[PDB]
């Protein structure tokens, strides 16, 4: 009857170990006030964006496109130095991807209107790597763990870049205490 | 330039306004010792005044003979950021507010006691609604074209003519 | 031998000031009734058993390497690049700068990622009934029927003794400035 | 139900022993994620390309075609690539191999359907595999030489990155 | 009655659709899982997409090096842009749109290649480790491990 | 948390005051960090 992650708190209702990464961790009662499907879809989206974002924050320092506008090792400098029409194109393309991938059901009243729509299941499997039944739960656990780790890592990387004015790897190689 | 106005970065009366404001703050600065918190506050005000006048002078704003920026709102694209783009920002936010309020009213009509929903807000449902408002023009237009926004005239109460 | 109730199993406590917990099953080799902090009640026993075995075997190889490198025995040509001294810490840094320990790290990590992670995962998930520390490695053929213990128990005891010995030797080298022997 | 190659690990379920070179070797379970037909097609393509590259590195150490020494000079291995990119050789090679790889893409998708064995382009103009037994022996030899040549060409090009010699010059000079 | 963020319109009094199509399991290589017309995943499934991507990558190679190559007296080649190709019979429009209008690499200063990235548009790789080590560095390289060690030894 | 206290917190005057203070704090912090925005910069 007690939460496994937080043993001095009672087990949150609507958390019953069914979803991947469920360790009964909801001390603030978000799942008692909001639906778990929207929360899982949001968690997967924040985590996937942070997976791409942490991988970018490490890789863009080491590898660049040719040109002066793509030569910033620090990612917050690359936000400003990159061509503006390209980044606006990125914004518009992300908007179109969000529009079509959710099949015109984008909001808190119409996404999951179809009963077949599963949280975080946009239908995305380009190489069909999910063709294995007993692999599925371990795959979803690995995806959500990578997403949570990526959220914490990218949050830290951005704010440490703000503190140090250094790209992450070269901050680790040229470290200066505050 | 437009309507006989001159750009603010070359208007001498804009410079006179800036000089008068800086002098008015500096004569207050003269009565305080350097390093005192009133002196630092007054110098920060001087810096903010200088930065504001510089930014207004480098923005393509037009100044009249009074020496103050004059906005152009006839639709020309060289001054679209003075009324048209703030107008689009307002219209987006206002349509958001109207759409989410209408959605909450229509939800509250379905409740057991609608008036209790009006005075005691269902906060999770209201937060869901205020999340829905980012796509309000397309949602409102689809609501309109499906016959779900406008109600016919024979279903609205009217007074005797 | 396996000596259940004398050297291992239920009822054996080498340090009787801390009573043997009820959580210990006695199946695991090296079970001599020492868990004062009650970790066996909540940890996975296969994982911590394999971790004890890996720490022990690493410490046995570490003790043998530290002693053979601190006495002075060296491979031919190995003194030149790695320095003609006997200090293990400077030997680590010299072999790092040479690249020798980078190669050791690469190959040990390749082995650990390629078969160590799948062995641990399949042992924990319950897909092979593999025992902790069992990597099926008996080229010379020394345990077939004596495998129950007098091979397992002596391995874990020598592992733990090597762990303590390497820790002691390292911190003594730090405080004294001179390698052992 | 354990792996023959790695006896303390389970036999992977996508591995069965039918394919040539199957010794139950997939410890990290890559065959559980990808299709085994895609993986075998990729392995055969990497192996055949590496066999050709290994033989090419050996022969380009041994000799050169007429006129290549004028254009190239004293450049060996990957160092010729950029030069032959400024010249028209690598563009022509890429054009014709891309033309072949279009039908390679169609063949791979046919294999992913299940209508074609992976790496089976039915290219036996000399009729070497008459008997099915000789076919099995040649299949095992092909997959073994392809894996060996993958390792070999990796060693040759990274040894060139270290010394700038060439695979046969490095043997004759430390 | 209406859980927050449930996303069911009937819980929010929103106009629903009623018709909710089933989700098929058929997958496309560069497409998305979802409801399609009959015949769709058989005509434009993964085979069609992969074949068209292969053909597009093949046809990119003459398009990337687009230009009028003219042999000179010494056997060398002079590449000049298709923008200088003039046509005889379209009035005052001697210059006409060409394949380089659709793919203007030189207008953006992009040295295109048949493998996309060219010699004068090469991907830039540089080692961030600055030629020093993880620990025990003496010079202009003070790592986080060195900071930990100096913090402990003070 | 007591459901009756949450229901009191969901009343119109409390939520009105909290939402308008939250909006005012957005306007105040936006004008603190980006002051004197007479125009949209273009
Ligand atoms: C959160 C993701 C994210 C964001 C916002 C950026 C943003 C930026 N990147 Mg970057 N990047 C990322 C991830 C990201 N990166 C990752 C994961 C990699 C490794 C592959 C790179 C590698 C990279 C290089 C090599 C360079 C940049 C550069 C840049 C800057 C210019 C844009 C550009 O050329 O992009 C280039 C983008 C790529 C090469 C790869 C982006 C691929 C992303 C992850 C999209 C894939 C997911 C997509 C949405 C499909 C999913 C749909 C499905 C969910 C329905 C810009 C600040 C340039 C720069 O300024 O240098 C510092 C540059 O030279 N990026
Ligand atoms: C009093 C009536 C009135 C009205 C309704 C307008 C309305 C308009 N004027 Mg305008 N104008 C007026 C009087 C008026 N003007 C007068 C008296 C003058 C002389 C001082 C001008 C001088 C003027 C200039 C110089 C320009 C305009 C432009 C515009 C258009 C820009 C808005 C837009 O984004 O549309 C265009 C976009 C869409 C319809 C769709 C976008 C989505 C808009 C239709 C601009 C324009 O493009 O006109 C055609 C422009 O350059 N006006
Ligand atoms: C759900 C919110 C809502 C919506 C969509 C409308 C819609 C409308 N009103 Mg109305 N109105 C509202 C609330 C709303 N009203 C309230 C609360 C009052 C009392 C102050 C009024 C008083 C009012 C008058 C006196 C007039 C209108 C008029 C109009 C029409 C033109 C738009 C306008 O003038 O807006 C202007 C609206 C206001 C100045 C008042 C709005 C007050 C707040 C900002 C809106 C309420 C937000 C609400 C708290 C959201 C909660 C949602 C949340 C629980 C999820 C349009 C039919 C005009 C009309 O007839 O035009 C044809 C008109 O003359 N309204
Ligand atoms: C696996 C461990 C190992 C083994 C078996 C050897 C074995 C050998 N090394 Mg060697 N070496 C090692 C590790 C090892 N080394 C390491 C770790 C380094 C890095 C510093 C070196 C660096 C090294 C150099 C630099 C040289 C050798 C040389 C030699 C050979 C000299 C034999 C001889 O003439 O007797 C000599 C015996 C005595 C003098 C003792 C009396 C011999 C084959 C020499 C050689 O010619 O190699 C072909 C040589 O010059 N080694
Ligand atoms: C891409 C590789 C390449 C390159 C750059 C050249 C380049 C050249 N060849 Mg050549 N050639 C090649 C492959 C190549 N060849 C192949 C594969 C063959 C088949 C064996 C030949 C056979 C060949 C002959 C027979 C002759 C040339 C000759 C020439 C030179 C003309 C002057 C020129 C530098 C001529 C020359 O004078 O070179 C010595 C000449 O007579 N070539
Ligand atoms: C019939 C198809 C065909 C055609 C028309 C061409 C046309 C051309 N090729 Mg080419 N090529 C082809 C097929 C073809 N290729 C194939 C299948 C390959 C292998 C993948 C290549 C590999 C290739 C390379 C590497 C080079 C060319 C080059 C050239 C250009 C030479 C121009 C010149 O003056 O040389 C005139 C030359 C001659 C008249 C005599 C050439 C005779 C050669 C030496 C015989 C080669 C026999 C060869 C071993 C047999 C191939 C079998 C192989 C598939 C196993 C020209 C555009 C060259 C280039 O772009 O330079 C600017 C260049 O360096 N080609
Ligand atoms: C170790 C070398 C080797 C071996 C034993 C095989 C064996 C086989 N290949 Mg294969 N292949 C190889 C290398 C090899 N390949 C390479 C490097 C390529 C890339 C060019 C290919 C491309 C290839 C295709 C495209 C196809 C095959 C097919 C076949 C099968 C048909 C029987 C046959 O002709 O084999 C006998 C082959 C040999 C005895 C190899 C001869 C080795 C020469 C003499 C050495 C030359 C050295 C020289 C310096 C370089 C058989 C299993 C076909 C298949 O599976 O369908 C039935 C088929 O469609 N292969
Ligand atoms: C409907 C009438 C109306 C309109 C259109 C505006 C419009 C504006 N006012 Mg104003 N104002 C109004 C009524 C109005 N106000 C009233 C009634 C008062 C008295 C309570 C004020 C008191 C007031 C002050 C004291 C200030 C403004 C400011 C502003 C600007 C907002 C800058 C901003 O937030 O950037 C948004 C930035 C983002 C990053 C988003 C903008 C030009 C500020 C300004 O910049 O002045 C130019 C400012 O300092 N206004
Ligand atoms: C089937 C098909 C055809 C066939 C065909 C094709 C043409 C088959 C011909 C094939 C050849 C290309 C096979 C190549 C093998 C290469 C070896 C394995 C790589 C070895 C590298 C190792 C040893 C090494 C290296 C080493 C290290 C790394 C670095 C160096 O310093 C030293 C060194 C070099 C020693 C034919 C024509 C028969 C017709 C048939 O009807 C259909
Ligand atoms: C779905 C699948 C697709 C796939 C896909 C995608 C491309 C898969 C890629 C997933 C990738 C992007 C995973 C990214 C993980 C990054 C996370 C774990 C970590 C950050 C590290 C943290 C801890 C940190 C940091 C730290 C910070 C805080 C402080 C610093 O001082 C130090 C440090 C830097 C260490 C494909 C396309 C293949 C098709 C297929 O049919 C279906």
């Amino acid at each position: 009857a007690k939460s496994k992650a937080v043993p001095f708190l009672s087990q949150p209702e609507a958390l019953d170990g069914s979803m991947a990464g469920d360790v009964g961790f909801d001390p603030f009662g978000f799942s008692s006030n909001f639906d778990l499907k929207w929360l899982r879809e949001a968690e997967l989206k924040h985590g996937r964006i942070c997976m791409l974002a942490a991988t970018g924050c490490l890789v863009q320092e080491v590898v660049h496109l040719p040109g002066e506008a793509f030569s910033q090792k620090m990612a917050l400098n690359a936000w400003a130095a990159a061509p503006r029409g390209g980044m606006i194109s990125i914004l518009v393309a992300i908007g179109l991807i969000e529009l079509i991938s959710n099949r015109f059901a984008l909001t808190a009243t119409d996404m999951f209107a179809n009963p077949n729509r599963v949280p975080g299941d946009l239908g995305f499997d380009p190489l069909s790597l999910g063709g294995n039944g007993a692999n599925r739960a371990r795959m979803e656990l690995a995806e959500i763990t990578h997403g949570r780790a990526a959220m914490m890592g990218f949050s830290g990387m951005v704010h440490q870049m703000l503190v140090s004015k250094q790209a992450p790897i070269e901050q680790l190689m040229h470290f200066k205490a505050v | 330039d437009v309507a006989g106005l001159t750009p603010c970065g070359e208007s001498k009366e804009f410079a006179r306004r800036l000089d008068g404001s800086v002098k008015k703050l500096q004569t207050r600065l003269k009565k305080y010792e350097a390093g005192t918190p009133p002196a630092l506050a007054l110098q920060k005000q001087i810096d903010k005044t200088k930065n504001r006048f510089d930014r207004y002078g480098k923005a393509g704003l037009l100044c009249g003979t009074d020496g103050l920026p004059h906005l152009i709102a006839d639709g020309r694209w060289s001054h679209s950021g003075e009324f048209v783009i703030p107008g689009l920002f307002f219209l987006y936010v206002a349509g958001w507010i109207g759409w989410v309020g209408r959605s909450y009213v229509l939800f509250a009509r379905t409740a057991d006691k609608p008036t209790e929903k009006e005075i005691i807000i269902d906060v999770p449902v209201a937060l869901s609604f205020v999340s829905t408002g980012f796509i309000w023009p397309f949602s409102a237009f689809k609501e309109f074209t499906s016959g779900n926004l406008i109600v016919p005239a024979d279903e609205i109460t009217v007074s005797p003519r | 031998l396996y000596k259940d109730g004398k050297m291992q199993g239920k009822g054996v406590n080498i340090i009787p000031v801390f009573a043997r917990p009820d959580s210990l099953d006695g199946t695991i080799p090296g079970d001599q009734g020492f868990d004062p902090f009650g970790f066996s009640s909540w940890v996975n026993m296969k994982f911590v058993s394999e971790a004890e075995i890996k720490h022990g075997r690493l410490a046995m190889l570490a003790f043998a390497g530290i002693m053979v490198e601190s006495i002075g025995i060296s491979f031919p040509g190995a003194t030149s690049i790695l320095g003609d001294s006997k200090d293990i810490f400077e030997i680590h840094n010299k072999a790092v700068e040479s690249g020798a320990m980078g190669q050791i790290l690469l190959w040990v990590g390749f082995i650990e990622a390629c078969v160590g992670v799948p062995a641990m995962n399949e042992m924990l998930s319950g897909e092979t009934s593999r025992m902790p520390g069992d990597f099926g490695f008996d080229p010379l053929g020394l345990g077939k029927g004596d495998k129950l213990a007098r091979k397992q128990l002596v391995e874990v005891t020598n592992g733990r003794l090597a762990m303590l010995a390497v820790s002691g030797i390292v911190h003594h080298t730090i405080i004294t400035g001179k390698g052992p022997l | 139900a354990m792996s023959d190659s790695v006896p303390f690990l389970k036999q992977p379920e996508a591995l069965d022993g039918s394919m040539a070179g199957d010794v139950g070797f997939d410890p990290l379970g890559f065959s559980s994620i990808g299709d085994i037909n895609f993986l075998r097609e990729a392995e055969l393509k990497h192996g055949r390309i590496a066999m050709l590259a290994a033989a090419g590195s050996i022969a380009q150490d041994i000799f050169t075609f007429p006129g290549v020494s004028k254009v190239v000079g004293t450049a060996k291995m990957t160092g010729v690539h950029d030069i032959l990119v400024k010249q028209g050789a690598m563009g022509q090679l890429l054009l014709w191999l891309s033309f072949l790889e279009v039908f390679g893409t169609i063949a791979l998708l046919e294999t992913l359907d299940g209508k074609r064995a992976p790496g089976d382009f039915k290219f036996d103009p000399l009729n070497f595999s008459k008997n099915p037994e000789t076919f099995k022996r040649y299949q095992l030899a092909e997959i073994k030489n392809g894996r060996l040549a993958m390792m070999g060409v990796g060693g040759m090009v990274h040894g060139y990155f270290i010394t700038g010699k060439g695979p046969l010059e490095l043997l004759g000079n430390f | 009655a209406a859980v927050g963020f449930s996303g069911v319109p009937s819980q929010f009094g929103r106009p629903e659709s009623g018709v909710y199509p089933a989700e098929p399991s058929e997958q496309t290589f560069l497409g998305m899982r979802g409801p399609r017309a009959p015949g769709h995943r058989e005509n434009f499934g993964g085979k069609h997409t992969a074949t068209m991507l292969a053909i597009a990558a093949l046809l990119w190679q003459p398009v990337s090096e687009a230009g009028m190559y003219r042999m000179q007296g010494d056997g060398s080649l002079t590449k000049t842009s298709f923008n200088e190709f003039e046509v005889p019979g379209f009035g005052n429009a001697k210059k006409v749109p060409t394949i380089e209008s659709l793919f203007p690499f030189s207008s953006k200063g992009f040295d295109a290649s048949p493998v996309l990235f060219g010699k004068n548009s090469m991907i830039v790789v540089e080692d961030p480790r600055d030629g020093c080590g993880a620990y025990a560095n003496s010079g202009s390289c003070h790592t986080f491990l060195d900071e930990i060690g100096d913090a402990l030894k003070a | 948390m007591d459901s009756n206290f949450l229901k009191y917190l969901s009343t119109a005057p409390v939520l009105f005051t909290v939402w308008l203070s939250f909006t005012a704090s957005f306007i105040i912090e936006a004008n603190r960090f980006f002051p004197d925005m007479l125009y949209f910069p273009m």
